[PDB]
């Protein structure tokens, strides 16, 4: 099982980027996402995360970010909006929290 | 290892003259309703004609529960309600 992200890239500060994931596999209702995400040298931390009922989200972002899911397109995605430089990371997309994507740099100046 | 990582399964919808086969993950941690993998399963073979009721293993071996999913086997045809 591979993800695919997209999206990621520069911003302006108070500007809006939405994130995709796209799984490898046919997802289904059941299927646990999350996004992380990474400073230079640090752990990742966890920015949002969908099971089948719950959505939640770190405290930072909460109401600015939203963690959706398309199942038909095997995908979820991050739509963040009113970004601050604090947001500024590398984001990684999880599914299960065993799969991992590759990446996306987001920098808001 | 069905503790350790989620289980990839592959479903393979009957009847249909192009033999749509999915594969999905299935996490024994979570997944608590039989019931409702059928229905997510439903969703994912693109089932029109309602919730799938049947689903077998290739030695044709009913599937009833959900430790079906989690033994030996880790392929299943699913019979969708138009086939009864």
């Amino acid at each position: 099982v591979q993800l695919q992200e997209s999206g990621g890239g520069l911003v302006q500060a108070g500007g809006s980027l939405r994130l995709s994931c796209t799984a490898s596999v046919n997802i289904i209702g059941g299927n646990h996402w999350a996004w992380y995400r990474q400073a230079p040298g640090q752990q990742r931390d966890l920015v949002a995360s969908l099971s089948r009922y719950n959505a939640n989200y770190a405290d930072s972002v909460k109401g600015r970010f939203t963690i959706s899911r398309d199942n038909a397109k095997n995908a979820a995605y991050l739509q963040m909006n009113s970004l601050k430089p604090e947001d500024t990371a590398i984001y990684f997309c999880a599914l299960e929290n065993y799969y991992w994507g590759q990446g996306t740099q987001v920098t808001v100046s | 290892k069905d503790f350790v990582r989620p289980k990839l399964v592959t479903i393979i919808r009957s009847g249909v003259k192009p033999r749509k086969a999915v594969r999905v993950l299935l996490n024994k941690k979570t997944a608590h309703s039989f019931e409702q993998v059928l229905t997510d399963i439903t969703e994912a073979i693109k089932l029109e004609t309602g919730v799938v009721k049947k689903l077998y293993t290739l030695d044709g071996k009913q599937v009833t529960c959900l430790h079906d999913f989690f033994g030996d086997d880790d392929v299943f045809i699913a019979c969708g309600p138009e086939k009864f």
